[PDB]
């Protein structure tokens, strides 16, 4: 099941390298009937409301792109002037 | 406006971009009553930060939340953030990117932390962290050149090139303005002055701002200094006692040149620079001499520019050249750098925007910004 | 002492 | 051993995969995930910023999975032995057995091992041997302990996917999982006070 | 309607909550015959309270139920609260709830023994106990202060700074105005005129109120009063006699401020409010300068807040401003602080209830209530 | 031989070098009587010192000449000495060297004084100051270690790793015996006790010295006295009174390990001494971890070494080993000390000979001693 | 009081 809207992405570092002894590989039956009692429980549901994201609010140059921050920073006096100016 | 918060040990610097002085310049702090409240009614909050904590630091144990420059309390961090938006500045950061400064020689656990958490308490859509002392060449208008980096944290030299930090050369050093106010209380009971609490530790922080100052010379200081009485000035405490310091005036300084007196085994930041230099190349090292700049609040004392420039002479050879330059606004030169590169057109390049950390998570601090 | 405490 | 033989533990990990995938993107819908993913819980806040996701999971833990209610009491040795630095203890140790296995070298074949120049008043010989032979015995229960911690220690961190050839997650193991609990019980602690003083208000 | 008792060593005002003055004051004595009854027909009592017994103080003996604000006499204090509540006010308990005061520094068995009686013989739906020196400040509107609260029995010192309490530079003086009555009437012999009774007490006591007064220069108000008659004055005892007391007048009143007459080795209350403020911290004392506040029966002397402010400037740094408040209820100022603190709206989580005393005992004050 | 005088703030010991125990050992009190002299048929002295004065405590007001280690008033210290030499040891100055004690950390005037008024009052052919922390360290023969002093005044943590203290990682709070027992007295109040006066003050202190303990775990400890019985003790007043006190046992030791009690901000002396261990080399640490010394009288509570190690394992890492050695004798420990110190053949260059003082006057005590 | 003062 998933859910009808974005919500907050919770980042993990995964595991490393692979399942290859990790407890994870087990299927336990433990395992699946927390599945099952979350499907039906009256969590999922809450999620949707409460951790929605809000949104994301965004807000030719042959010149190298280094070369670019060092101008800026020497002649930072002049930023109201135009380039006729300087 | 990009906002351009520059947190710090001793006192967070916050503004817009394109300003010549921060708006919001508070101590970084958050007490706590040790005391039980026995007036109801008063609505009194639970922890105060900021100007608030420091008016009333009678009955608050003030903690600072950065100490040696690693925050061991990342709660308390958060609460001083909040304060320096909502309060402080009165701007959301929901349309206003946010600009974060680090430490030289930063852990990595920091660097993420920095990022997970105000990309979602706060939810800024754009940040970019960028290293102090690199900022602080920045606001002086020359891109090389090595930073005497001090404040209340730790005392770093950092020889910039180009604008891009060298890791290697990167020399730490524990002196620090906190170090020299407990070494002022220290030889302050000398005396029979005793500011032992952490509200009197505010007290003699002013002390030192306005009476000490760096001698040119210790030996002939010292003699000069108990045979006459001239150089003894009067401060008045805030209960109206007047104290009268003789010759602590030059002693709480020097520590910054002989780190033997607190005990250090380490040189002091007159050859901490020398060595720092020395670990560069060779042929970038004649740029390096003439082009140092001093910047925090630690290296704002009288004559230390003079100091600094004779002791360093001596050390480095005769053919080298020595320029200190040291520009009367290095105590908000980290701020006003910080500034400089938040208002370049070319800036917008290497924004950490909302979009892509989700899809790359926290670990996109390390490569794209650096 | 002087400035703190009483002695 | 307590640690990898915990059925609590393992079933509180499963429920935080699972709500975990359900938010996550389908192209990152991960089966497992570090000890050390632990950390990123508090850090996530809903739109007041009243409550953590590690605040909402003690309502959901204490009202559909009772089982896990108090895993705290059941482990406690974590608690404590993340007070403990294993590299420390294991440099500590193994200089033991390098002074004895030297002591031996000494005592049989090197400057002490010579009676000539010994002083006729001199005991250090007539009481070194009675106790090295005691020592010995002592000795070579230390080496078998250090092993079995090693191996029982290695043993429960690939369970868990740790690398153990790393010496940063030597000595950050316990310290990981202590975190955690800390974290836990005070969410714990901070859901209570909330809720049940609003409670009391609205009885009133 | 909750009701606001402050019972005191001389006297209790009792009244209602948000009301602006005691709705009744009498004296806090208890007095019983020490003769045998000769007519049948008068409806004689077996003790008298209140009013009633200073009517016919000539035939009993008065009693102080309370003395230095500890009740060593449980048996006589339910009296008065049984006659407060249905002789004074005319009101049950059983519906309103009711506020005490207690002076701080008081034995944990005072206030545990308060809670027990009115629980159980009165059965009052809530408590709260309050400091009588915290209730002159919320008189007063002000929030930051030390408060001089002398009364009959306790004479003690409460700093506040804005809300907080500082419970280890709380001193307590057992000299008050009922030991002043106790030498006005030592030194009163010296003239010629004995009184030793306690019924004589009480005269003396109206004496005191009408023509004692605290000298601004006790040293040259001496040789004054010794060297001319501007100064006596006549008094008329309730007898008919004519009686007239010279010098008298300013040395009452001067054992506040030299307890060595009395033989105490306690400082005097100019010295004891100082040892308080030196107690507090250094960035607090500023504030408690300028804030003082007197309050109780004892310092409505005519001149002592001249003679306070000149005692205390000695001590005090010059450059500090000592303003002491003195207003013109100040005698009141318990009753009336305590009835802000009953009508506030946020008090009404401080009750201590029926129920939550049920569950532990008289100990629940101890945690509930500073 | 020479003398070896120990001035304490509350008790001076004075003796012999070589001796295994201080030859006179009398209360450092200075009483004067408040009453008028009646009678003629006795000397009625103006001031009595040491043991004279507490026979008769009753009738005079004891002053304290030293407070926290400081002489506050050098008129009353002269009697004392004058006392010392002539009465207790009656032993002429003008023949003998003399061997005193000043705690750390003191005001330069203080020990500038001494020998002031040694060489001018008493003509002694020479003179020493030493630190009291040193000296408790050759008691136990030990030259590596931490010690962890406590008095009436200071309670100083000097880490000693070479026959030279550490001058850097000195760590002194002014929390003592002295402080204690005005903590002891406002506590007892709770009980119904009220002591007040000097004279009052020294009977407190026989309570502490005799009934205070500290305890194992003061959480626990408080539950157990909760149920009453088991812990309360019985103590007879001079007066003939006999007083129970509960609680009242462990609560005023704990003070110590947890000042936030007494309102002072300072950490407890469980974390002072992991404080200061830390401020000393890592190679050294390891030393003074395993080598803890205490001495004075406030550290002969019954249980304080047990809790001590408790506390400081907790701090400390679970590799190093903590051994808290308490000697039997750590009273005279600070003289037992200074006595291994006066009969050394090495110590006799060390001496300040009357010529070397007069050439430079008072100011040679820094310079020589320390 | 008790051991002390009258009270
Ligand atoms: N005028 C001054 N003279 C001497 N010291 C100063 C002066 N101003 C500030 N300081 C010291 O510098 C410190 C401020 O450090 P700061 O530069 O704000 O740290 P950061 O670099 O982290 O912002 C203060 O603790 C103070 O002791
Ligand atoms: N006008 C007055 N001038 C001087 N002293 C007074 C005056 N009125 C009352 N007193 C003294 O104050 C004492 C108690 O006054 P009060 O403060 O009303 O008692 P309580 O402290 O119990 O409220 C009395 O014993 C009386 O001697
Ligand atoms: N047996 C004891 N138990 C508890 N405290 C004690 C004991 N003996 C002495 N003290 C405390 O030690 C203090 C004096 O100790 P000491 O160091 O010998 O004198 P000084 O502090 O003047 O150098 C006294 O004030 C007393 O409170
Ligand atoms: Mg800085
Ligand atoms: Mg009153
Ligand atoms: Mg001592």
């Amino acid at each position: 099941r998933r859910p009808t809207r974005r919500l907050k992405q919770m980042h993990w570092e995964k595991l490393n390298s692979g399942l290859e002894f990790t407890f994870w590989t087990g299927p336990s039956d433990e395992a699946n009937k927390i599945l099952e009692t979350l499907h039906t429980s009256g969590v999922l549901d809450e999620l949707d409301e409460s951790f929605a994201m809000k949104e994301a609010k965004t807000l030719t140059d042959y010149m190298s792109s280094e070369l670019q921050k060092l101008f800026g920073i020497h002649f930072h006096k002049l930023s109201h002037k135009n380039p006729n100016e300087i | 406006a990009a906002l351009v918060v520059d947190n710090g040990s001793g006192m967070c610097k916050a503004g817009f971009a394109g300003d010549d002085a921060p708006r919001a310049v508070f101590p970084s702090i958050v007490g706590r009553p040790r005391h039980q409240g026995v007036m109801v009614g008063m609505g009194q909050k639970d922890s105060y930060v900021g100007d608030e904590a420091q008016s009333k630091r009678g009955i608050l144990t003030l903690k600072y939340p950065i100490e040696h420059g690693i925050v061991t309390n990342w709660d308390d961090m958060e609460k001083i953030w909040h304060h320096t938006f909502y309060n402080e500045l009165r701007v959301a950061p929901e349309e206003h990117p946010v600009l974060l400064t680090e430490a030289p020689l930063n852990p990595k656990a920091n660097r993420e932390k920095m990022t997970q958490i105000m990309f979602e308490t706060f939810n800024t859509p754009a940040m970019y962290v960028a290293i102090q002392a690199v900022l602080s060449l920045y606001a002086s208008g020359r891109t090389t050149g090595i930073v005497m980096d001090s404040g209340d944290g730790v005392t770093h030299t950092v020889p910039i090139y180009e604008g891009y930090a060298l890791p290697h050369a990167i020399l730490r050093l524990d002196l620090a303005g906190r170090d020299l106010t407990d070494y002022l209380m220290k030889i302050l009971t000398e005396r029979g002055y005793s500011f032992t609490t952490t509200a009197e530790r505010e007290i003699v922080r002013d002390i030192k701002e306005k009476l000490c100052y760096v001698a040119l010379d210790f030996e002939q200081e010292m003699a000069t200094a108990a045979s006459s009485s001239s150089l003894e000035k009067s401060y008045e405490l805030p209960d109206g006692q007047v104290i009268t310091i003789g010759n602590e005036r030059f002693r709480c300084p020097e520590a910054l040149f002989q780190p033997s007196f607190l005990g250090m085994e380490s040189a002091g930041i007159h050859e901490t620079t020398f060595n720092s230099i020395m670990k560069c190349d060779v042929d970038i090292r004649k740029d390096l001499y003439a082009n140092t700049v001093l910047s925090g609040g630690t290296t704002m004392y009288p004559g230390i520019a003079d100091r600094m420039q004779k002791e360093i002479t001596a050390l480095a050879p005769s053919t080298m050249k020595i320029k200190i330059i040291a520009p009367p606004e290095r105590k908000y030169s980290v701020w006003i750098g910080g500034s400089i590169l938040a208002s370049l057109s070319t800036f917008q390049q290497m924004w950490i925007s909302k979009q892509e950390y989700d899809e790359s998570g926290p670990s996109i601090v390390h490569r794209k910004c650096f | 002492w002087x400035a703190x405490c009483p002695a | 051993l307590e640690l990898r033989d915990s059925k609590v533990f393992k079933g509180l990990l499963y429920l935080i995969l699972y709500l975990g995938n359900y938010m996550n993107d389908y192209v990152r819908q991960a089966k497992g995930f570090a000890i050390g993913s632990l950390q990123r819980l508090p850090l996530i806040k809903n739109a007041n910023n009243t409550k953590s996701l590690l605040h909402i999971l003690d309502i959901t833990i204490r009202k559909h999975f009772p089982q896990f209610d108090n895993f705290s009491p059941e482990l406690s040795t974590v608690t404590e032995a993340a007070k403990l630095n294993i590299e420390a203890i294991e440099q500590e140790c193994s200089e033991l057995i390098r002074g004895c296995q030297n002591l031996q070298i000494d005592c049989d074949s090197g400057a002490l091992s010579d009676p000539t120049v010994f002083h006729p008043d001199d005991k250090i010989l007539s009481v070194i041997l009675p106790w090295l032979m005691e020592g010995t015995k002592k000795m070579d229960f230390l080496k078998e302990h250090l092993r079995t911690m090693n191996t029982t220690l290695n043993n429960a961190m690939r369970y868990f996917g740790e690398q153990p050839n790393d010496p940063n997650s030597k000595n950050l193991f316990f310290k990981r999982v202590d975190s955690f609990i800390i974290d836990y019980s005070k969410a714990r602690s901070d859901n209570l006070k909330s809720e049940e003083e609003e409670a009391s208000q609205h009885r009133r």
